[PDB]
């Protein structure tokens, strides 16, 4: 699996003794407040810290039985693929270009243009095949690099990590960004880990939470769990009460 | 005190009697004056182009006597606002040109009978220089075309049009100038020098020494396949000694003339 | 699936062609308007004695030769230099290289000299600023994008200082003989310097064309080329030194020439696409194309005096500046 | 409550001080042999040193209050540019009135001239090029940044090349006085010249301090500075007038200077804050301060030499350049 | 009264905001909702004066403040009527906090101080960012920056012996507790002075939770209008966003997806 254990890494530690795992066909989402690790933890999982970041790291993080830092950057592009919160082009491709640079980890070629394609209409942008890049709305635009970055993970487990994707997408792309994310979680055997803004859409959306309180992990587990209003006054700050419904959803108190 | 900014200048005022005469002491000059040598022991204030005046006023002049060329305007008139008397000369390319530096230097400095001493001998010297060269063209054939190389920009020579100090010494030893066709100096295309074909290269010291040497000369570019490079036809000379334009006019054409002739034999 | 760019290949068969076309345009000129019939006994065999031979084989050819050489040249650099950068600017003259060669060519100038040691002073003078500015703005091993800016103006300004004290204590013959070779110009080509250049610059552009896809992938985002497994390390390295290598080698014997390396890339890229695959080819047929076409007015445009090829490819960037700027300005 | 605007008057007071005090050194220097006793004696004596009573008010008395008018000029100019495009690298000459300046000058060179006709030729060629890059630029009306430096340099390909053109057909004696005016110099200055000179600076100086207010706002956001009704346009006009009416009058008798307009607003824009009350005077007394430094190391540095200036104070933002990236390497 | 009337706005090629009325009472909050890009952006510019003010856009209707037309009022004086908070991005130099929300001061004018300077004071404690008078913008996070931000526009409006304030998006990039915290100041700041609320939300949540008025814009014209209780329903939220909802129900109401 993609499992960290007892990761710590720091100019002071921003996120200490962490330890966690996220294994294939779950979604797990990260909850907790603005520079308290999220971020880093993502980026932890990325191998961003190991191959050759000056920052200290110590424990490990193992990628399916393999520390990361002995693993290529190429090969790892095979095993695993990040989607950074928001990005634009900044030279006019079009959106099969930008797609299709999802299947550049994987180098010896119709077939990496056929998962390009497929790839569009499962993220729901294959009516923009031609367009230019830098004449997208912000929804079209992350729709785009959903269709690449879920080019990239395929193969015919793997591990997405998903850096706050939804956020600044309309309210009905948020969630059918979110249920396309878990049907390609289970139809594959693929692992999410997703940062997420809203705890009521990590409620309703991950089958795994972890909440980042202090720099370390202090609550985990299914929703149902870990939604609390003791779990989340600790985490957030923030006086929550609870609501049911015919999933658990927070209003605060 | 007076200081001389350009070369010719400075053969003149020690040519009419000297470093120092009860009338007068040169004290300064630019870094042209190269002879004779008493002109290059003078200190210098820098290029005859580019002057600070409390450096020259530093020489403590109490006349300057400037060339056509002596600049920057801005310095100039800084050491004019100083007070000290700044006469300047023109440049003709012709023997009126030098004769003016001959008698308005002895003027300036005071000395009319020495200048009148040297203008006769410079023109006695000069009448036959007119008649060495006409007795014979150098080539024994019509005026020959010579290009002067003034420098190179890496692989691309600079080379004098009308209106130079080189068209006028090419045109007195007897030859004809390979350049036609602008004023000036200006960078020396192939084509150009293959439509001049120059019979022979005519080069300072200065300018042989930075291209290389002689071969180094003739390997430029379009140089090969020439008259004068086919011939390997160089004739090299001091650039003050070439270019100046002063007392030693009759012997500088006079010496030009043979070294044309020596290389067309 | 579709659907493409299809024009690609048509914008470079099209602009291979008008690069044969031109060239030959460019044996049939200029000056001592000049007639072949000897150049085949010259060449090899054909009834008349040698003639043209001295001309058109020994001073135009290498010219234009060298104009194509230093316009793909130019122009390749150019492309992934601003793929580097993102940033459609970036001339390829960023690693100091053009600065490091006028020093390394100006202090041989007025430092005694000789012949075919000023290319080789441009080129040491070249590489050696280019790795003085990476070595600045590296930390071993990461380098950052606008730190390389930053090292590399510095250093501008140390080795220009070293150059405007150069000019200043540098007689008659060294200043016009200087600024002409700070303008550039290809008015001393010659055999065995293009011979002495070519395994640089097609050394180069083979480093340069090998990492074109590579290249691609950063133009989406340096961090996500990240996720990609591309080195991006390596990656900025073997760009930065191909490039200081091409551009080392054919500034030493044409000087400061300019705006082939923002107008050429950019023009096939309003074309086409930023697609570096095609890019780097096209560029290169562009980049080319215009400099023999410029050069071939620096010859002839007054005769018999070159003007600075500089002054031409100045006067080609200034209108298709002016362009791109009525080509933005709506709201 | 609070708070940090105070500091500043105490980095402001010690800038007039050390701004004077320079100034009397910069008085007491010239060619070696001359002590400050026979210099009192010359400015406040008998006619004995009547010689040193010339200079010390006819050369040197012009030549220092040059370099402070230059110096404030530039760096107050400065200052109000980098505001305006909320950037700290813009220099005075993004208007293209530098290049204006340096052809209106080359082009007199080669006219008919002399003499005291040539500091307006630079000051209005300098003045048309910068009416002409806004014309450019501005929609009639609005106006747009990015638009203004796409113009800008694209005029600045258009002159450069009629500079290069210039400098080819120009023989040595016209070829020898561009190099050296455009690397700058203050040897020509004179009491009439800067007579000229000052009631343009000191005017384009007062409707700057006077917009400054203006300004501050404007750092924060065009759209907020709108919000806060700022005439963003009108504002942007003004600004560029002004500083294409102080740093024209100034590049036309001083050549072009440099890294004045960089270094000097931004070494009191660390010292203290960003807040245009507080540069704009800082910047024009350490951007004095420091050319009168910059020169005075050209006067005797190699007297009689005197090196020009673009020399010297290109090495002083060459370490305060790297100074710079020693500080902002991460990231 | 800031009140649009039959506004109609385009650029090319084709309208974004079609026969539009809205109108902002003082001391009311109205939540902006509807789909991204349907022209909400594009209403609070207008409503700013923004496409209006400029001494290339087809704007008709009218939008008339406090009984005189966005147009014939000049800028400097309209920004002594009307401030904006645009989400906005890290400043291009070291300002310090106090630096920045003196500029809120701006257009109240003829230096300025000492009044103004105590004003900026107050807002920053009001909008929680007291502790920050010395620091230095650049280094600060995205909430400090935003409540820095949040002092300088409530800085500019503040009475002290009907205005209008506007917020974009004012609270996203903020915790949970930090975006309620800030609707709740700014209902505060609503009631206390007589002022005029319109801002823009993502959460049509917190829109029923701190806005006495909410405005639905579907399409590129508005809706659905009225106290959240009347607008939150399956229905207009079906509309207007595209998506199934239902109303949840406590001791105000939420929404839930299915």
């Amino acid at each position: 699996m993609l499992t960290a254990h007892h990761l710590d890494v720091a100019h002071g530690t921003i996120l200490r003794d962490l330890s966690l795992s996220i294994e294939p066909g779950r979604v797990t989402a990260l909850l907790g407040r603005n520079g308290a690790g999220k971020s880093t933890l993502l980026k932890t999982f990325a191998g961003e810290l190991t191959g050759s970041v000056g920052v200290r790291v110590t424990g490990d993080v193992t990628l399916n039985g393999e520390p990361l830092a002995r693993i290529d950057a190429p090969r790892l592009a095979c095993l695993r693929a990040v989607l950074p919160q928001a990005a634009q082009p900044a030279f006019p491709f079009s959106v099969d270009e930008i797609v299709l640079l999802g299947r550049y980890p994987h180098a010896r070629s119709h077939r990496d243009r056929d998962i390009a394609w497929r790839a569009l209409e499962r993220a729901g942008a294959d009516a923009l095949v031609g367009r230019d890049v830098t004449t997208l709305s912000g929804g079209e635009l992350a729709r785009v690099q959903f269709a690449r970055v879920l080019a990239q993970l395929w193969p015919d487990p793997r591990y997405l990590l998903l850096d706050e994707p939804t956020a600044a997408l309309d309210l009905a792309h948020q969630h059918r960004l979110l249920d396309t994310v878990r049907a390609v979680a289970r139809e594959w055997q693929l692992g999410v880990l997703a940062i997420v803004h809203d705890p009521n859409l990590a409620a309703r959306h991950a089958d795994a939470i972890a909440m980042l309180a202090d720099g370390t992990i202090v609550a985990h587990g299914a929703p149902r769990d870990v939604m609390t209003p003791a779990h989340i006054a600790q985490c957030y700050g923030f006086a929550v009460k609870m609501v049911e419904t015919g999933p658990p959803v927070m209003v605060p108190a | 005190r007076v200081i001389v900014i350009g070369g010719a200048l400075a053969e003149t005022a020690f040519a009419l009697g000297g470093a120092e005469t009860p009338r007068y002491r040169l004290v300064g000059a630019d870094t042209t004056c190269t002879y004779p040598d008493a002109a290059k022991r003078l200190p210098k204030v820098g290029y005859q182009r580019a002057l600070s005046a409390e450096g020259l006023l530093s020489l403590r002049p109490d006349l300057v006597l400037a060339s056509a060329e002596a600049g920057p305007p801005t310095a100039i008139a800084q050491v004019k606002g100083a007070g000290v008397t700044v006469t300047t000369f023109d440049e003709r390319h012709d023997v009126e040109s030098v004769r003016a530096k001959i008698t308005g230097v002895a003027q300036a400095l005071d000395v009319r009978d020495a200048g009148a001493a040297l203008l006769q001998r410079f023109d006695r010297d000069w009448q036959a220089a007119r008649d060495a060269v006409a007795a014979r063209v150098p080539g024994g054939a019509q005026p020959p075309r010579v290009l002067f190389v003034l420098n190179h920009t890496g692989t691309q020579a600079l080379v004098a049009g009308q209106r130079t100090a080189a068209d006028a010494m090419i045109r007195y030893a007897g030859a004809r100038n390979a350049m036609q066709g602008f004023d000036h100096y200006k960078p020396l295309t192939t084509e150009a020098l293959a439509a001049a074909a120059p019979d022979v290269v005519l080069i300072s010291d200065e300018g042989l020494a930075a291209v290389g040497g002689h071969a180094a000369l003739l390997a430029t570019p379009g140089f090969g396949a020439t008259p004068a490079g086919r011939a390997r036809r160089v004739v090299s000379l001091d650039a003050l000694f070439l270019l100046g334009f002063g007392p030693r006019l009759p012997l500088a054409v006079t010496t030009l003339h043979r070294r044309l002739s020596d290389a067309l034999a | 699936l579709g659907t493409s760019r299809r024009f690609a290949p048509f914008v470079l068969a099209a602009l291979a062609i008008l690069m044969g076309a031109m060239s030959v345009v460019a044996l049939c000129v200029g000056a001592y308007r000049i007639p072949l019939a000897e150049a085949w006994a010259a060449l090899s065999g054909d009834p008349a004695a040698q003639q043209a031979r001295a001309v058109l084989l020994d001073i135009r050819a290498p010219r234009v030769v060298l104009a194509l050489l230093v316009g793909g040249g130019f122009g390749a650099t150019g492309a992934a230099m601003q793929a580097l950068f993102r940033n459609p600017l970036a001339d390829p003259g960023l690693v100091g290289v053009s600065s490091g060669a006028a020093l390394g060519a100006t202090t041989l100038i007025v430092l005694g000299a000789s012949a075919a040691a000023l290319p080789v002073a441009a080129f040491a003078g070249g590489l050696a600023v280019a790795a003085l500015v990476y070595r600045l703005a590296a930390s071993r091993g990461r380098l950052a994008l606008p730190l390389l800016l930053l090292a590399g103006i510095a250093i501008n300004a140390l080795v220009g200082a070293a150059i405007g004290l150069l000019t200043f204590v540098a007689d008659d013959a060294q200043l016009r003989s200087l600024t002409f070779w700070s303008l550039g110009s290809l008015g001393g080509a010659q055999w065995p310097t293009l011979a002495a250049v070519a395994p640089c610059v097609a050394l180069g552009g083979v480093l340069l064309v090998r990492e074109r896809d590579a290249l691609n992938a950063l133009q989406l985002g340096e961090t996500e080329a990240l996720h990609l497994g591309v080195p991006v390390q390596r990656l900025k390295r073997r760009v930065l030194v191909a490039v200081a290598l091409a551009v080392g080698a054919l500034v030493s014997c044409a000087g400061i020439i300019g705006f082939i390396g923002l107008v050429a890339p950019h023009c096939v890229r309003l074309a086409c696409g930023p697609d570096q695959r095609i890019v780097l080819p096209g560029a290169a047929l562009l980049g080319a194309l215009l400099t023999l076409a410029a050069d071939l007015a620096a010859r002839t445009v007054a005769a018999p005096a070159d003007i600075p090829l500089g002054v031409l490819t100045a006067l080609l960037g200034a209108p298709f500046f002016l362009a791109l700027l009525w080509k933005n300005r709506g709201a």
